[PDB]
């Protein structure tokens, strides 16, 4: 009853966004703030469509638009993010409670330069 | 191999019921009951149940407590049973090993055991399903719906706790 | 239900929790809540004797979606040649298979 | 390294243990006028050592009226769910975070009435058989309270995670929220652990022991050591749940020193209790739950569960 | 229907013959009779937790709730048969004869 | 009247505790319907998004559902700030 | 003479010490200074599965921040 | 694994203990030594004896108490909930019903440790 | 026993069958009928008799292992199809499985042994709550699952119901254990029309119900357990006694009586359906009731049994418990044949 639709595996290649947790944590709302369109189309595909195999191209989309956003801190204050992402791992449960110091420190340069 | 434990834990469950059922001194088949419960509490945690696998865990150890408070009270008498004091019990001990046994090196054959329904040997780690949970976990939210949802579960259920304690009270009164 | 107070006096008194379909604590879905959701919209207003039979291959769609009896055998046959030809050996899993 | 952290876990509680039975003849002997243990080693040191060294060579008697199997298994339950309760407790970081460690620790307590039931009974005698059922009866009367104090302690918490209770506490004592609470709480602590204020169970009277009669040198040995285990367990359990602490992550040796200085007070406070007050009797031991503690128990879990409805302070559920 | 399955029905049926063929013991039938909870509480976790049904994961309780009554009265009985007849021994549990 | 405070007084003494148990229960249930604040706790659980609020499909004549998700218009939770 | 007592409990604060630091340590020494990230929830589990893919050693407590990506 | 590992190790470390306890000490094994006792004497013929009791009633009400326990058991979950008004009334009558038990165990005798 | 707390008892039971035959969920179907089990073992303590507690230790067995096999049925149907909701199931053995878990509860099969029994143990109050009330659920869940029962399964479970409640009826003196016998006899009569069609059973349980109250309300209205006691009521209680053997003659099933009734219906129902022969068998077999309905006869009211010298004094003090319903209880009983059109009511 029916095979498959299993996309290539070229189709199934893409930069695989390689970073820590505690990276991921740190970024957070300002990644989502700058990168919510092609995640919000993203997944309203995936709850539309029921089916990730109609939504690989809102996959490669995403993930390439929060790889430009990576590019894009990693050219500008990354010290912060380095401070704030270290600090955020020492965290058992990745806490933002103990490290609003450094969130200001971040928080500062991606708003007077980014 | 340590992947088995999801199987054996339910085999040792097997085989000291039949034990408990095996019709011994009441204690040692409240120990088969004992020994049991404590397998098949890992059963039910490893597969996600945390809360129902402790709540299990602590009222049923309390409640074979109780059927004990009666054993030592109501129950025993001047020379109690032991585990190897009527020889039929051996015989139903040993035909609680042979059957699951035989059962389970068919389905280590076959996988097509025809024992009443349709089962297949092929281990349990299957039928697990992948997903996620967010941060909350199912089996606590879902008894937590008691007291939204369960409107007339705890209703009826508080009911006939409070008539259980009344024919409790009536039966035990002793005129 | 044999006198049915539910719907007459209208209210639920037991039919939130019958299917698994129904609005779950927080919108977490069953597993096969897309083959039930199928099955009972499927069978609404037909007829049991009627419905079991019009409505059959969405019912066992959604029964090997609770048991996944036919897919586990079919895993499990798969992996008796795979045991089979690795022990009289040809060839090698992939490095996916290893690590 | 895993399994050296449980060592390290186990032994230095056996350690603990054994010194509690010098520090309880020393503290005991003081609040009495008694100079305590000095002679064995310094201030008393090594007399714990000499006593285990006695009670391992002490010929451990079979009782003939009785079946071996429950004889050697009810030591073995009473220590090993002794020592296997202090797992997940909140150290600065716990051992192993169970989501569910108090009601994990809750059920656990709830088993020393498994071994209690076989010593008493599998000895065969009389005063085994009384004390058997009497502090059966004592402890499973006590743990209902133990468990609405326990829910109505954590409905402010806001899960089972017990790691997470640090969190709750954090600027307060927990106390200063359910003192009325706490209060019941070590009580019945006191008197799941059959202490003197409680105990009711030894009786040196009508019951001389209760349990540990015919238990002789090594698995007579073990039921002290699962009793004068539980009372330090449960009096850090105490000590976390109500007298909180300060915990830098950076710093975690601060809330080690601090929760082991609570547990020593605690302690302390249970032999202060111990070498003042009577001893109840189990009249008055089931009245005193019963027809006083558990209405109480029962209004003040209400209270606390209102509370946080009407004051929209429900705690964090993650 | 993989082995876990298996082994709780399994468990199931034999605690039926435990329960149901009587040896000698009241209490201990009554003792079998709660290990049939037992298993078919196990059983009934299984499938919810299997399946997701989070409204079903309240059902074990409430099945957990009634079941234990049950004992709650059963053990209760036992003592009123026994302080008059004297043991839980069921072959002198003969007076209602005709 | 004399009995009622009478009977009162005999009760805070003969039994204290429960009269206390009685006292604090009694409020446990009359202060959450009287209280103020209830209808804000449940603002607080409605307010934590244990799941993804899953968007719309845009297809215009929705002013109310915000186009960006730092769009001033929609929900909004100052009142919990302030809280 | 109360100070008697006060090698008693001594020791035996140092016998609860240990339990103390033992474990708050051999976290950090195992979990590369970090201390254990505990997963109460299945997303948190999720997290720490692709951090340990990520870090290519099968180790979670490995990080690699923005250096490691383009 | 890990925990069952804790487990594993504190249940083999016991059986060591008790290991030592029963075989490292010598015993003559000599047959008075089987004499039962009781405060100077023994047993006499009893300690195994069906027990006429009274706390029977304690006993079962504890068990019964225990089920209503369990049932309020989820109340730290349930609190997270939306509908907080019918959470609310209904854990009440929950703890409502446990005091209505107890006073029904209270007047008619029950509780009381029957004599 | 406190009047209140009998009254507390009463209504628990009757509510855990209300939420039997109310109830859409399968589990709150299971909680009623422990409801009524919890509830009803206490009233079978009301005097307090060592029968009465062996009676009530038998009742309890059987009743806990019927609704422990409910619950069995209730987890594999739940397996198979995952759906609580109480229709024809999807697996044949929980099907099965359920029908002996209700049989045990009502005492069709070789599951009956309990019911003489523990009517005998009983006061003739419990008796007729046990014997008329304690049907109503477990016939309720077997109208709700028609769809789906082995044909071959409740025919012959039937069969033997009717079967050994006519055989077993001979021998028994002690008029509660006559009635069990003839309750089982009529359980069989119901179950056996029940797979055809559920409103023929539902009016042959009206039908028996009412004969019950007629029955057990005569008898303690006359004070008698055994066939001599009642032999020595046709003194004292002549109407009573008259009443007595017409009631025994509805019994049978005797026209133009109320009890022929039923019997017509299910045998015209069952030949429209081409089972001629299943008929014939209950047919014949209820001559097996109608044999020792006419030696009560006998004993009460056609033949003068010989009285008793102090008895004459019980002529001197007269029923003051009035035990209502009685007149219309005895009368719907007798005569509501020219009235059977009405069965298409409860259709
Ligand atoms: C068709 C549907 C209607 C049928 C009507 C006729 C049959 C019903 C029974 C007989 C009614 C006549 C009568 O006198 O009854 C009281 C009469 C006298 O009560 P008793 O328990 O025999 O003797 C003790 C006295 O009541 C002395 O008092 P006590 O303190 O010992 O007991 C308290 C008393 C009630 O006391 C009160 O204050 C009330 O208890 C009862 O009446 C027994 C029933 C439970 C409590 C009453 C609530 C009923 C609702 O009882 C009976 O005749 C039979 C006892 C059970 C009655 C209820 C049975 C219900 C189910 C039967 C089938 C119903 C139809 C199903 C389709
Ligand atoms: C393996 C099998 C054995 C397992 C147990 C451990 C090893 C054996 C015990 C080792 C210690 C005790 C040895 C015997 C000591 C003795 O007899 O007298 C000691 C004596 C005690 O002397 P005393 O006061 O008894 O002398 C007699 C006094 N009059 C005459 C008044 C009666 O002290 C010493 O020998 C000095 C050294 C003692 C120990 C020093 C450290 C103490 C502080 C740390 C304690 C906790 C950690 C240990
Ligand atoms: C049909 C009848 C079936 C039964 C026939 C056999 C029994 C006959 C009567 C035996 C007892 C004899 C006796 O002395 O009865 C006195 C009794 C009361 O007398 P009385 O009040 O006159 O009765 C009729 C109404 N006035 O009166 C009677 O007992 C007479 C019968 C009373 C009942 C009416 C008949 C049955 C109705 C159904």
């Amino acid at each position: 009853p029916g095979i498959v639709e299993l996309p290539t595996l070229e189709d199934l290649k893409v930069q695989e966004v390689k970073v820590s947790s505690s990276v991921l944590k740190a970024a957070a709302h300002h990644y989502g703030a700058q990168c919510d369109k092609p995640n919000k189309e993203f997944m309203l595909c995936r709850w539309e469509e029921k089916d990730p195999r109609r939504c690989l191209e809102e996959g490669k989309l995403v993930n390439q638009c929060a790889l430009d956003f990576f590019r894009q801190i990693k050219r500008h204050c990354a010290e912060p993010f380095t401070e704030y992402w270290t600090c955020i791992d020492y965290s058992g449960l990745q806490l933002f409670r103990h490290c609003r110091k450094q969130q200001a420190k971040f928080d500062e340069c991606v708003l007077d330069k980014l | 191999m340590t992947m088995y434990i999801a199987f054996i834990l339910s085999t040792i469950f097997v085989i000291g019921f039949v034990g408990f059922s095996s019709k011994p001194s009441p204690i040692y088949g409240g120990l088969g009951l004992i020994v049991s419960g404590g397998v098949g509490c890992g059963i039910v945690l490893n597969f996600g149940g945390s809360f129902l696998g402790l709540m299990v865990f602590l009222i049923y150890l309390g409640g074979m407590l109780v059927v004990f408070g009666y054993t030592t009270a109501m129950a025993t008498e001047m020379y109690p049973e032991v585990w190897v004091s009527n020889k039929t019990v051996f015989g139903a001990f040993v035909s609680g090993l042979m059957m699951e046994f035989c059962m389970v090196y068919y389905a280590l054959k076959e996988e097509e055991v025809e024992i009443i329904f349709k089962f297949n040997g092929l281990g349990d780690w299957v039928i697990y399903d992948t997903g996620d949970s967010g941060f909350f976990s199912e089996e606590a939210m879902g008894i937590a719906a008691l007291y939204s949802y369960g409107t007339w579960l705890v209703i009826v259920t508080g009911w006939s706790l409070l008539i259980g304690v009344v024919v409790i009270m009536e039966i035990t009164r002793g005129n | 239900p044999f006198f049915d107070v539910q719907k007459r006096l209208g209210l639920d008194l037991d039919r939130w929790m019958t299917i698994q379909s129904a609005e779950q604590p927080h919108k977490i879905p069953g597993r096969c809540h897309a083959f039930e959701k199928e099955w009972i919209e499927c069978a609404h207003g037909i007829g049991g004797i009627r419905a079991e039979k019009e409505c059959k291959i969405e019912f066992d769609d959604f029964v090997e979606c609770l048991l996944r009896q036919k897919t586990m055998k079919r895993l499990s046959a798969i992996k008796r040649q795979r045991d089979k030809l690795i022990k009289e050996g040809k060839y090698t899993p992939p490095p996916h298979h290893l690590g | 390294m895993f399994m050296i952290n449980i060592l390290s876990l186990i032994i230095p509680i056996l350690l603990a243990v054994a010194f509690l039975t010098l520090v309880e003849r020393k503290v005991l002997g003081y609040m009495q006028l008694r100079k305590g243990p000095n002679v064995v080693g310094p201030y008393g040191l090594l007399q714990p050592i000499a006593d285990a060294l006695k009670l391992v060579t002490k010929e451990p008697l079979r009782p003939g009226t009785s079946s071996i199997s429950m004889f050697i298994i009810a030591p073995i339950l009473g220590l090993s769910l002794a020592l296997t309760m202090w797992v997940p407790l909140p150290m600065p970081y716990p051992l192993i975070n169970m989501n569910l460690g108090v009601l994990f620790m809750l059920a656990m307590s709830s088993l020393a009435v498994y071994s209690i039931l076989w010593s008493g009974w599998a000895s065969n005698s009389k005063y085994a058989l009384i004390g058997a059922l009497r502090a059966v009866a004592q402890t499973i009367s006590y743990e209902v309270t133990l468990a609405i104090i326990l829910l109505s302690v954590l409905l402010m918490n806001g899960s089972y995670t017990l790691s997470t209770l640090i969190t709750t506490q954090e600027h307060i004592w927990m106390i200063f929220t359910s003192w009325p609470l706490a209060m019941m709480w070590f009580i019945s602590t006191l008197a799941e652990t059959n202490r003197a204020p409680f105990d009711l169970t030894e009786g040196e009277s009508e019951l001389v022991s209760g349990f540990n009669v015919e238990y002789a040198a090594g698995p007579f040995a073990m039921f002290f050591m699962a009793e004068y285990a539980n009372i330090i367990m449960m009096n850090a359990f105490t000590a976390i749940l109500f007298l909180g602490a300060s915990h830098d992550p950076h710093t975690p040796e601060l809330y080690t020193i601090n929760f082991v200085l609570k547990t020593l007070a605690l302690t302390i406070t249970f032999l202060w209790i111990r070498a003042s007050y009577p001893r109840f009797r189990y009249d008055q031991l089931m009245h005193l739950l019963w027809k006083s503690f558990l209405p109480l128990t029962l209004a003040l879990c209400m209270w606390h569960i209102s509370l946080p409805i009407m004051t929209a302070s429900i705690p964090p559920q993650s | 229907m993989p082995l876990v399955y298996m082994n709780i029905i399994m468990a199931f049926a034999i605690a039926l013959a435990g329960l149901l063929m009587y040896r000698s013991h009241l209490m201990s039938s009554l003792l079998c009779l709660e290990g049939m909870m037992l298993s078919l509480f196990i059983m009934s976790t299984l499938i919810i937790l299997n399946t997701h049904f989070t409204l079903a994961n309240m059902m074990p309780i409430i099945l957990l709730v009634f079941a234990a009554c049950e004992a709650a009265l059963g053990l209760s009985l036992l003592v009123m048969v026994s302080n008059t007849y004297g043991t839980d021994y069921v072959q002198n549990l003969n007076l209602l004869q005709c | 009247a004399g009995r009622i405070a009478s009977f009162l007084k005999n009760a805070w003494a003969k039994e204290p505790v429960l009269v206390a148990s009685f006292a604090i229960g009694g409020l446990a249930i009359i202060l959450p319907s009287l209280s103020p604040y209830t209808n804000y706790a449940i603002r607080i659980n409605r307010a934590t998004p244990y799941n993804y609020p899953v968007p719309l499909r845009d297809d215009g004549n929705m002013p109310d559902v915000p186009s960006h998700p730092q769009d001033p218009q929609g929900p909004s939770l100052e009142w919990l700030k302030n809280l | 003479m109360w100070f008697e007592i006060l090698p008693g409990i001594a020791v035996m604060a140092a016998c609860l010490f240990i339990p103390g630091m033992a474990t708050a340590h051999i976290h950090k020494f195992t979990n590369g200074g970090k201390e254990k990230r505990v997963a109460h929830f299945s997303y948190q589990w999720n997290l720490m599965e692709r951090d340990r893919c990520i870090s290519g050693v099968n180790r979670y407590h490995v990080t690699k921040g923005l250096e490691n990506i383009d | 694994m890990n925990i069952m590992l804790t487990l594993l190790t504190n249940v083999t470390l016991a059986s060591l203990l008790v290991l030592i306890a029963f075989w490292l000490p010598q015993l003559n094994a000599y047959s008075e030594k089987t004499s039962p006792y009781e405060c100077g004497f023994d047993p006499m013929g009893s300690a195994r004896l069906p027990f006429s009791m009274k706390f029977f009633l304690v006993a079962i009400t504890f068990l019964l108490f225990d089920l209503e326990i369990a049932l309020l058991l989820p109340l730290p979950w349930a609190s997270q909930t939306n509908n907080l008004k019918t959470m609310l009334t209904m854990a009440l009558f929950l703890l409502i019903l446990l005091a209505a038990s107890l006073a029904y165990e209270w007047t008619q005798k029950g509780l009381e440790w029957a004599e | 026993m406190n009047p209140i707390i009998y009254t507390t008892l009463i209504m628990t039971v009757m509510s855990g069958t209300m939420l039997v035959m109310i109830s859409s969920h399968w589990l709150l179907i299971w909680i009623g009928f422990e409801m009524n089990l919890l509830a009803m073992i206490p009233v079978l303590m009301k005097n307090f008799n060592p029968r009465a507690t062996e009676a009530a230790t038998k009742y309890f067995l059987t009743q806990a292992t019927a609704s422990m096999m409910l619950m069995m049925a209730i987890i594999i149907n739940l397996l198979y199809s995952g759906q609580w909701t109480i229709t024809k199931m999807f697996n044949p053995v929980a099907m099965t499985m359920m029908t002996m878990a209700l049989a045990m509860k009502l005492g069709l099969s070789p599951f009956h042994f309990w019911v003489p029994e523990v009517t005998q143990g009983i006061s003739l109050q419990a008796g007729l709550l046990l014997l008329t009330w304690q049907k109503l659920a477990p016939l309720s869940v077997l109208c709700q699952i028609s769809q789906s029962i082995n044909p071959n399964l409740m025919l012959t479970m039937a069969m033997l119901s009717i079967l050994i409640g006519g055989w077993g009826g001979l021998n028994q003196t002690q008029l509660r254990k006559i009635m069990a016998y003839s309750s089982i006899a009529h359980m069989g009569w119901m179950t056996a029309v029940l797979p055809y069609n559920t409103t023929m059973t539902i009016l042959n349980l009206l039908i028996y119900i009412t004969m019950t109250l007629a029955m057990f309300m005569l008898l303690i209205h006359s004070s008698a357990t055994t066939t001599l006691s009642l032999s020595h009521t046709w003194n004292k209680m002549p109407v009573i006694t008259s009443l007595m053997m017409v009631t025994l003659l509805s019994m049978g099933g005797l026209p133009p009586l109320s009890g022929f009734m039923p019997k017509w219906m299910i045998i015209q129902e069952m030949t429209k359906n081409e089972s001629i022969i299943m008929p014939t068998l209950m047919a014949m077999t209820a001559l097996l009731n109608l044999y020792f309905y006419m030696r009560l006869a006998y004993s009460s009211s056609l033949t003068m049994f010989p009285s008793t010298n102090n008895m004459k004094m019980k002529w001197q003090f007269e029923h003051t418990k009035q035990m209502k319903l009685l007149p219309t209880m005895i009368v719907l009983s007798t005569l509501v044949l020219p009235m059977t059109p009405a069965l298409s009511s409860l259709n």
